[PDB]
């Protein structure tokens, strides 16, 4: 089909900044470029239609441009509200094909990540399963990467890792990784690690618990 | 070149979606309007006949000009709706420049019999022989207006391969066209109402002066009842930018009340000896 | 005045067929194409296709060409859209969209239908307690939590000691896992309330008729 890339795939944004998002397309597609914005369990709702056409309801700090294969639209000053995902489509030829996304954010002082790890429970051992539990909570910004060591080997597969957005207070990031093992696979091994990796800290913050003395 | 018009006519708002066939249709308004194409052609070939005896070239010049813009009409309605897409863009333009060179020429010669009622009045200047120099320099002038605005658009001033100049109306037209249009349309008209005004002030001179005058250019103002609600329309398409001004899909409306302008004119410059009255004695 | 009501929230057994529907309002129905796009966070909004709805005619995309049929009925103004035989992969939000005047501008979108895809009968959760590994503490705070693992279906509810705690608590949103989710909790107090006072998950899981607390220990 036509494949648009869409640039950037998110940018941390304080009330009042510029910015420009842009969207190139393999094609000429002419000026059949549109642009969507998407909040939380909501349609995608249309600011610009065409070349550069404000949709009814679009305020004048959206300002869109280009022809053929260039494409930027741009906001004269972020507001509060328009913190959302926003996306850009062709509709010159069937397939409709849109972008990948762009998240805007809100911009904060960075945060270092409150890490803890958890033992497998009593009952849940009585059953023949185990679980490993690490809680990276408060942290900004949203870069992270963790690992799972067990006796210094890492682990990926059977992982569980939830997100919070950014909160209602703090307008931080939270984490929970959930590592599920069996309990003869549990009870062979003895160093479990949570491991993390964050721009608040040259080494990697780490948390970890020996099985056998306690 | 039928996906030139595609993408004009989808990006107007008229043609919707890269599947949908088209399907303009009303067969009630388009059976009105060719009657009314059939009222024009019928009045106006009447004018032509009847005069056979300076004199009556005037009339016959515009009745000529309201007999093509009924051609033309009628014609246009046929190659338009769902016939429009088996259409070439040349075609399209000269199915549509035919509709600004007759109805160009005539509101270029309602300007014509404007000075020729002006010219005879007060003064005589030796400036111009007024025998019959000036009554073809204006017909002259008149038809060379017409076509050179006409077809303007075919010869280069399109939107073609620009596609953020397109009128809504007119889907390969240029709104810079259009804009051109407005400006030399007002100007014809401002010409018209404050020279019809200065006739009527040049004739307050030395049974009574009952002076009927007075009510034969409120009468002739119809022009601006039948005319000016298009060029609004215009003024209109000019401003809005795309698919947000859901009135310029009604503008077929707007068309024929200029072209119901060409039925009314054998009706108001035809009013001299009653010829008709006697015309149809038996 | 132009509403695109769309009929939501669905839940489907793999292998099985569901056959999602957009109800239009406000405007002509055989005057527009019905659009239907697909959202996913992995491979974000995707075409489906579209239909005349005057004339039942449609055009698909390649990858939807088996899985995708869809119908038009006029008489009710409503556009149809069926999916067949559905894997993990078609578990999506499903959008219906018109091209209002034309395919320039898509500015009606429907809701969403949500359509999730599991295979599990209503199972009640299992609740585990997380407390830490008997290493008393350096720091200041204790961070300690509550772990739901293995429910169907979604809306289960969280408290912590009925409510009477709520200052500095993470619930983490559930994650479908081999037809099943899991949901965490986190709760922090500083050293001085645990395990001096008591710190208990009450957990209720209401489609299984299932409410569950579990208190908290050391170890
Ligand atoms: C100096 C004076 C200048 C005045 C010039 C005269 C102005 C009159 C403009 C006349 C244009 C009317 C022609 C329009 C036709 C369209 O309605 C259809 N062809 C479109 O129908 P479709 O096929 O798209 O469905």
């Amino acid at each position: 089909d036509i494949v648009m890339t869409q640039s950037p795939k998110s940018m941390s944004m304080s009330v009042g900044e510029r910015v420009t998002l842009s969207c190139k397309a393999s094609e000429n597609v002419g000026i059949f470029v549109s642009w969507y914005q998407q909040k939380p369990e909501q349609s995608p709702k249309l600011l610009i239609y065409g070349a550069s056409n404000r949709y009814t309801g679009v305020p004048d700090r959206f300002t869109g441009s280009g022809s053929a294969t260039d494409f930027t639209l741009t906001l004269s000053s972020v507001q509060a509200e328009d913190l959302a995902d926003y996306y850009c489509g062709q509709s010159y030829n069937y397939p409709l094909t849109f972008g990948a996304g762009t998240k805007l954010e809100l911009k904060r002082a960075d945060a270092a990540p409150t890490v803890s790890i958890f033992p497998p429970s009593s009952e849940q051992l009585t059953s023949g399963g185990a679980s490993v539990v690490c809680f990276l909570n408060n942290f900004y910004p949203k870069d992270i990467n963790v690992k799972w060591k067990i006796d210094g080997s890492e682990r990926q597969n059977g992982v569980l890792n939830s997100w919070t957005d950014q909160d209602s207070k703090d307008s931080t990031y939270s984490m929970s990784s959930t590592l599920t093992l069996t309990k003869d696979e549990y009870e062979r091994h003895n160093s479990y690690t949570c491991e993390a990796t964050h721009k608040t800290s040259t080494s990697p913050i780490v948390k970890s618990f020996n099985r056998n003395e306690c | 070149g039928q996906e030139t018009l595609r993408e004009h006519y989808q990006y107007v708002g008229k043609l919707a979606g890269r599947l949908k066939e088209a399907s303009e249709g009303s067969t009630l308004t388009t059976v009105l309007f060719l009657v009314i194409c059939s009222f024009i052609v019928l009045e106006n070939l009447m004018v032509l006949i009847a005069i056979w005896k300076r004199m009556y070239f005037f009339i016959g010049n515009l009745a000529l000009c309201d007999l093509l813009a009924g051609i033309a009409y009628k014609v246009n309605i046929l190659m338009s709706g769902k016939k429009t897409f088996s259409l070439s863009p040349t075609v399209w333009f000269l199915r549509e420049g035919s509709m600004f060179v007759a109805l160009g020429a005539s509101t270029c010669s309602l300007l014509a019999i404007a000075i020729e009622r002006h010219l005879t009045m007060i003064k005589m200047r030796p400036y111009d022989a007024n025998k019959r120099h000036r009554v073809f320099l204006l017909i002259g002038m008149c038809w060379l207006i017409a076509f050179t605005l006409g077809a303007l658009p075919i010869l280069g001033w399109n939107c073609l391969h620009n596609l953020p100049d397109c009128s809504t109306i007119l889907p390969l037209y240029s709104k810079k066209y259009i804009a051109f249009c407005i400006s030399i349309f007002t100007a014809i008209l401002v010409t018209i109402v404050i020279l019809y005004a200065r006739i009527y002030f040049l004739v307050k001179s030395s049974e009574r002066s009952m002076a009927l005058l007075r009510t034969v250019v409120i009468v002739v103002s119809v022009f601006i009842a039948c005319w000016s609600p298009l060029f609004i329309l215009f003024l209109i398409d000019v401003a809005c930018r795309v698919q947000a001004c859901p009135i310029l899909f009604k503008a077929q409306w707007f068309i024929v009340l200029a072209v119901l302008n060409s039925a009314m004119n054998p009706v108001i410059y035809t009013l001299a000896s009653k010829e008709m009255r006697r015309a149809f004695f038996r | 005045d132009v509403q695109l009501q769309q009929s939501g929230a669905e839940l489907v057994r793999p292998g099985a067929s569901v056959k999602l529907s957009c109800k239009a309002s406000g405007y002509t129905f055989t005057d527009y194409e019905m659009h239907w796009v697909k959202q996913t966070p992995v491979h974000g909004l995707e075409w489906i296709g579209a239909i005349d709805p005057e004339t039942g005619g449609t055009a698909y995309s390649q990858k939807f060409k088996g899985k995708a049929t869809k119908t038009a009925d006029k008489s009710s103004s409503t556009a149809y859209m069926e999916l067949r035989s559905l894997t993990s992969e078609d578990s999506a939000v499903y959008y219906c969209t018109i091209p209002y005047y034309s395919n320039l501008r898509f500015a009606y979108w429907g809701q969403g239908t949500l359509v999730t895809v599991s295979s599990a009968k209503t199972t009640p959760p299992s609740v585990y307690p997380l407390a830490p590994g008997c290493g008393d503490t350096t720091g200041s705070s204790v961070t300690l939590g509550c772990l739901v693992k293995g429910y169907f279906p979604e809306s289960v509810t969280v408290t912590w000691n009925s409510g009477s705690l709520s200052s500095s608590v993470h619930t983490f949103p559930a994650l479908l896992q081999s037809g099943l989710y899991t949901m965490s909790s986190s709760v922090t107090v500083p050293s001085s309330t645990w395990p001096s006072q008591t710190v208990t998950c009450s957990v209720a899981h209401p489609a299984s008729s299932t409410t569950v607390d579990k208190k908290l220990e050391p170890s």
